[PDB]
């Protein structure tokens, strides 16, 4: 891969693009999977 | 379960059955 | 005898039309000029080598005891528990649902365990130069200075002939439904 | 000066024969604008996917595993949708295709030819002569299959008939 | 029960609100045909509610009059889930997102060209940082007791008084 | 110059046969991107654990504790079943394994300050097996070897019991096609 590639995918609005849609689908998955979390079940 | 690896005939149905069988089809 | 160049050795191909490769060394019994596939120049030598001797010993004593057995010849009181018929096939089963074929492979894989393991790892290491089929046994003394070969070429092509008498053996009789002979 | 094959077009500039099966055969001018090591593992790879094809089609009709249903291979595609057999192939082709990604790198690196993937496990070529007539053999096969796959597949998607029963009749 | 309120398994308000909700999505299903696609989804949808609120009512959650849960979060152990451990992993979370981000910038100061680290991130040295943060509230407070987190207040700038 | 797992590529840099299992086997290119100490060290990790955990996937089918709790012949069902003070025990109790044995050495920035550190070597040697220097090598590289193959069988003994709800043995002795 090429290095100037790397170097632009790592700016910082790509990164923040990358990581904030993979925290969002972190939480969707979740609340897919786990819905209607109210409370922490003790 | 009291039966063997290879050629059973009751309620043991290995993998190397299955194996077989789908051979023998 | 060894017959280096006229049955074993560098320029001997018994194939002509799949030409002998440069990687053949002619060191090892059986070195007839065939490796079609070029498997020698990747290989380890001494380990393929020792795998063709323990395939070939164990054909041997597979057509021993497969003909052995079809024909008729049995121990004494050993038709009982494994069937009076001479089918193979049944015979394996029927020995193993009464435990023989087990003591069998619990013995052969004690010894292969045992010594078989420790003889390969060390003439693949280096830390014996013992060469591949070599585990010492002469009870009966046949091979002392004749040992070069006219003993171990003919027992790979022994080995090598028995391996195909097997297989044929096996499939013939899974075709026809008899026994050889 | 002039392509070799097609003697009144003139012979792409960067079509100067490093490439073996190559006779200057580009009248789009796609070697002009592209990587024409990129085009040479497309090429490639699309041929070797129709050669597969091409003696799947021919065996998969003659014979049929036990383990599984006859039906005609466009029905299997959409059978095995289904089943789940085609999408353990599609991942194991895909798992395969991401160290293709790797070998297309590598190829844009020049540190590697755009169809050597180091894959000769019977040692069928020797020598250096015998690999070039060897790749010229593999070009011009994965050519023809790519023409043959599609060939089988429209005619039986016309004529509702395998290839090896439209041989018997018409 | 506490502040007056009424456990929601028990409450008729609530009931009342989960067969208001699961009617008002029947007389959806009433229009579809069965088998047809957004009778399944409708179907689905009603599945969940029923769900959800069966969850609710088996969970302690109080409900008001209104008919909907009423948090409690005074620090009574009898609701600490409601808000308390909800809390505590907020905080392990963002406390480990502020100190991965101090270090980067800790990090990032001893560069060549700094600002190219921050407006272009050195992604393994990332990674590395946001892996050491399982641990932030130890290394967080030995940072701070080996005087490597406060800096005094001779050393940062001020306008005039 | 190039790999002898993977041949159509290049060999990867800082892989140079010293490490145990070393046949320049990354595609990928992590150690290029991140230190082979911790690549390591996480591998013999990762591999250690499902050393454990296969043995423990093939043994707790056969081999009980007494009582109900410990009853259960499938381990996913052994996960649930098993009384939840004691998980959290091994989960508390592998926690302090972890801080005590890195020596509060234990993230990417300060495990492997000391020098002396070598990747997957904790100092454990409780009955000092590892006294024979010609042995180190070999041995280093079937610890490896069985840590490899014990991962990929844990993976495939987890999704397998996921497929089959049937615990390893008895599913290979009571096998069913999907
Ligand atoms: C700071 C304010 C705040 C707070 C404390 C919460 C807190 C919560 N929201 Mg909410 N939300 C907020 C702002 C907030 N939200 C905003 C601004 C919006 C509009 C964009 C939403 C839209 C929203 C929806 C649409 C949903 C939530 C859900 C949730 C719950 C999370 C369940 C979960 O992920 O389980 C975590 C599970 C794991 C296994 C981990 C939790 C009670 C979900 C829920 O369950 O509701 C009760 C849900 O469906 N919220
Ligand atoms: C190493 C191979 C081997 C050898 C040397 C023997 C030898 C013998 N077996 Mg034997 N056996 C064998 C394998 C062998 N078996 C196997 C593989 C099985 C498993 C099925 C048996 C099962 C078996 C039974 C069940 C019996 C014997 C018996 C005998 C004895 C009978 C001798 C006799 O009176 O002549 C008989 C000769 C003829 C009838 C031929 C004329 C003899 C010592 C018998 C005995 O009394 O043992 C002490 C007996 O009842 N064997
Ligand atoms: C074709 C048969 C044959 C021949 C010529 C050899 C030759 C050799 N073997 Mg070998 N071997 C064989 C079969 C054979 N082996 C089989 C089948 C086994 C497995 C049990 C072994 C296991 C073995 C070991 C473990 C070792 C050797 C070794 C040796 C070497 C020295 C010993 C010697 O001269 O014995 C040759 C002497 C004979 C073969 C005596 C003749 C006995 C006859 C053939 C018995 C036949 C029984 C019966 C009639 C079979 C027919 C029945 C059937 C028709 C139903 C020599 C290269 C030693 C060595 O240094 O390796 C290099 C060694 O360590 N061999
Ligand atoms: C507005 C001020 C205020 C504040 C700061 C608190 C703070 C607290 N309340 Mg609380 N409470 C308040 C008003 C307040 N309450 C009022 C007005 C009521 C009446 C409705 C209550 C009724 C109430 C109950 C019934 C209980 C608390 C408890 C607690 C404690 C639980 C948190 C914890 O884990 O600590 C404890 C743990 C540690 C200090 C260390 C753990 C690590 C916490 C100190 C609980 C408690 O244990 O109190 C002592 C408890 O059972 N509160
Ligand atoms: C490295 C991350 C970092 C850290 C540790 C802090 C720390 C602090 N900030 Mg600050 N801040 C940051 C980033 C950060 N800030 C950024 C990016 C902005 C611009 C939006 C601000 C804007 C800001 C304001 C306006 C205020 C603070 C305040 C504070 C203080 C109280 C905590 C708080 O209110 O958090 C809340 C923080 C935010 C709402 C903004 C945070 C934005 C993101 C989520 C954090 C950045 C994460 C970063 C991308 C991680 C990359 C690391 C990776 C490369 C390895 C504390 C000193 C408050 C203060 O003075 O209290 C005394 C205050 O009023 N900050
Ligand atoms: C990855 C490891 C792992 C995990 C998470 C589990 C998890 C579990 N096992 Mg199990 N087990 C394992 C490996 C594992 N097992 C191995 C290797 C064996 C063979 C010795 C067993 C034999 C076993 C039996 C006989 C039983 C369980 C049972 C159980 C369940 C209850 C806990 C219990 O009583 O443990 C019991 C644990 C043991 C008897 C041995 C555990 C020893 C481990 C491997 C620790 C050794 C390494 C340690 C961390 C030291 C290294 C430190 C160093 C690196 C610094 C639980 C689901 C019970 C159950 O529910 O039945 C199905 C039960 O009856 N286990
Ligand atoms: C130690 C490795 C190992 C072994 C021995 C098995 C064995 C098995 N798995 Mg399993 N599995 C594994 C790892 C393994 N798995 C891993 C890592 C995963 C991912 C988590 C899975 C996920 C998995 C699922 C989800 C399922 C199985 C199933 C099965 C069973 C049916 C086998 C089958 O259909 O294969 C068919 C595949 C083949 C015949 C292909 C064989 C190809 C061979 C290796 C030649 C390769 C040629 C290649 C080009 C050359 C390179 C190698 C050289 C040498 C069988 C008992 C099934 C089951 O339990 O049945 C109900 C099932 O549903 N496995
Ligand atoms: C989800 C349910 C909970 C399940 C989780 C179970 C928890 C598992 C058991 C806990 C095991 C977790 C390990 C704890 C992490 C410590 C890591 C660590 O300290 O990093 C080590 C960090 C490293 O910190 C760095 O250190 C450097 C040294 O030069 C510099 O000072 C740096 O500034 C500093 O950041 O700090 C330490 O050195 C402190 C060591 C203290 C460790 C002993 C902990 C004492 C136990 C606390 C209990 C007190 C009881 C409460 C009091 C009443
Ligand atoms: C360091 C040393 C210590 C030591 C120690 C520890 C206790 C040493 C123990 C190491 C043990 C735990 C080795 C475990 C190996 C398991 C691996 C190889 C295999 C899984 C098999 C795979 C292939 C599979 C599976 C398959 C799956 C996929 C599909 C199924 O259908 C079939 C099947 C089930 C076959 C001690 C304490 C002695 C002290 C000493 O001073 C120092
Ligand atoms: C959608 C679908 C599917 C499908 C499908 C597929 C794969 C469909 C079709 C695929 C392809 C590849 C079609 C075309 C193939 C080749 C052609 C036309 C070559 C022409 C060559 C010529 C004219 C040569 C000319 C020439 C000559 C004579 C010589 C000189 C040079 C030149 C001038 C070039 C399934 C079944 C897989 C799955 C699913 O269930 C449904
Ligand atoms: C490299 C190496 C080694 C090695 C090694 C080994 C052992 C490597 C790898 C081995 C194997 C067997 C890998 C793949 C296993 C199977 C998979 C992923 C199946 C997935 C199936 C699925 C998702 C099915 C899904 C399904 C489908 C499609 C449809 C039906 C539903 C369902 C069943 C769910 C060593 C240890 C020798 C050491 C050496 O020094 C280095």
């Amino acid at each position: 891969m090429d290095s100037n590639f790397l170097k632009y995918l790592s700016t910082a609005p790509v990164l923040f693009t990358v990581w904030l849609s993979f925290t969002a689908s972190f939480i969707i998955e979740a609340n897919r999977f786990f819905p209607d979390m109210l409370y922490f079940p003790m | 379960d009291g039966c063997g690896a290879y050629a059973n005939s009751g309620s043991c149905h290995t993998f190397l059955d299955e194996i077989g069988d789908a051979l023998k089809a | 005898l060894y017959k280096d160049g006229k049955m074993q050795g560098k320029g001997v191909n018994i194939i002509p039309v799949f030409a002998r490769p440069d990687s053949l060394d002619g060191t090892i019994p059986g070195d007839q000029g065939f490796d079609p596939f070029g498997f020698s120049s990747w290989v380890n030598m001494k380990f393929v080598s020792e795998a063709e001797i323990k395939h070939g010993r164990l054909a041997m004593l597979a057509f021993a005891g497969i003909m052995v057995e079809s024909i008729g010849i049995s121990f004494p009181g050993a038709t009982s528990i494994l069937g009076d018929s001479k089918d193979i096939f049944e015979i394996h089963n029927k020995a193993v649902e009464s435990g023989a074929m087990g003591q069998i492979l619990l013995w052969v894989g004690f010894i292969e365990a045992c010594v078989g393991v420790p003889a390969m790892n060390e003439m693949l290491s280096g830390e014996t130069s013992r060469m591949p089929g070599d585990f010492g046994f002469d009870p009966l003394g046949l091979g002392k200075g004749d040992k070069l070969a006219r003993k171990q070429l003919v027992e790979v092509t022994n080995g090598r002939l028995a391996m195909l008498a097997v297989s044929g053996i096996v499939h013939h009789t899974i075709i026809t439904g008899k026994g050889p002979l | 000066d002039f392509s070799a094959a097609v003697p009144f077009l003139k012979r792409p500039t960067n079509l100067d024969g490093q490439y073996i099966g190559d006779v200057g055969f580009d009248p789009l001018g796609f070697s002009d604008v592209f990587d024409l090591r990129v085009l040479r593992e497309a090429e490639l790879k699309h041929g070797r996917f129709a050669m597969l094809a091409t003696l799947g089609f021919i065996v998969q009709e003659l014979y049929t595993f036990p383990f599984f249903p006859k039906m005609a291979p466009v029905d299997a595609h959409d059978y095995f949708v289904k089943q789940g057999g085609g999408s353990q192939i599609i991942f194991w082709i895909s798992f395969v295709e991401l160290f293709g990604v790797v070998a297309l790198f590598e190829t844009l690196q020049g540190k590697r030819e755009p169809g050597d993937f180091a894959f000769d496990p019977l040692g069928l070529a020797k020598d250096e002569a015998t690999l070039e007539r060897y790749r010229l053999a593999e070009v011009k096969h994965a050519r023809l299959a790519m023409i043959a796959i599609g060939g089988f597949i429209h005619q039986y998607w016309v004529t509702k008939q395998t290839v090896l029963e439209q041989l018997g009749n018409f | 029960d506490v502040a007056g309120l009424t456990p929601c398994g028990e409450s008729k308000e609530f009931a009342r609100r989960l067969d208001g909700s699961v009617k008002k999505l029947q007389t959806r299903l009433k229009k579809y045909e069965a088998g047809t696609p957004p009778a399944l989804a409708l179907q689905k949808q009603i599945d969940k509610t029923k769900n959800r609120f069966d969850r609710y009512g088996k969970a302690g959650l109080l409900c008001g009059t209104d008919g909907l849960p009423h948090l409690i979060a005074d620090g009574r152990w009898s609701h600490s889930g409601e808000f308390v451990i909800p809390g505590l992993f907020f905080l392990y979370v963002a406390g480990w997102i502020g100190w991965v981000g101090r270090s980067y910038v800790l990090f990032a100061r001893t560069a060549d060209k700094p600002t190219e680290k921050e407006i272009i991130i050195d992604v393994p040295v990332a990674l590395s940082f946001v892996s050491t943060g399982f641990i932030w509230p130890f290394s967080a407070f030995k940072e701070f007791t080996s005087g490597n987190l406060i800096v005094p207040a001779d050393e940062i700038t001020v306008s005039p008084r | 110059a190039k790999s002898k797992a993977v041949p159509f590529l290049s060999q990867p840099e800082a892989l140079d046969g010293s490490m145990a299992g070393d046949v320049g086997f990354d595609p990928f290119g992590f150690s290029s991107n991140f230190d082979l100490k911790w690549l390591r060290e996480a591998e013999l990790k990762h591999g250690r654990i499902c050393m454990l955990a296969a043995t423990g996937c093939l043994v707790q089918e056969v081999v009980h504790l007494p009582g109900e709790a410990f009853s259960q012949k499938m381990a996913l069902n052994a996960w649930a079943a098993a009384p939840r003070g004691g998980m959290i025990s091994i989960l508390v109790a592998i926690g302090l394994i972890e801080l005590i044995s890195n020596r509060f050495a234990l993230t990417a920035t300060d495990m492997f300050a000391n020098p002396n550190r070598v990747p997957g070597d904790l100092g454990f040697d409780p009955l000092s097996l590892g006294g024979n220097g010609a042995n180190r090598a070999r041995m280093e590289l079937a610890e490896i070897t069985h840590g490899r193959a014990a991962m990929m069988g844990f993976s495939g003994m987890v999704h397998q019991m996921l497929v089959s709800k049937q615990a390893p043995i008895e599913q290979l002795m009571h096998f069913k096609a999907v």
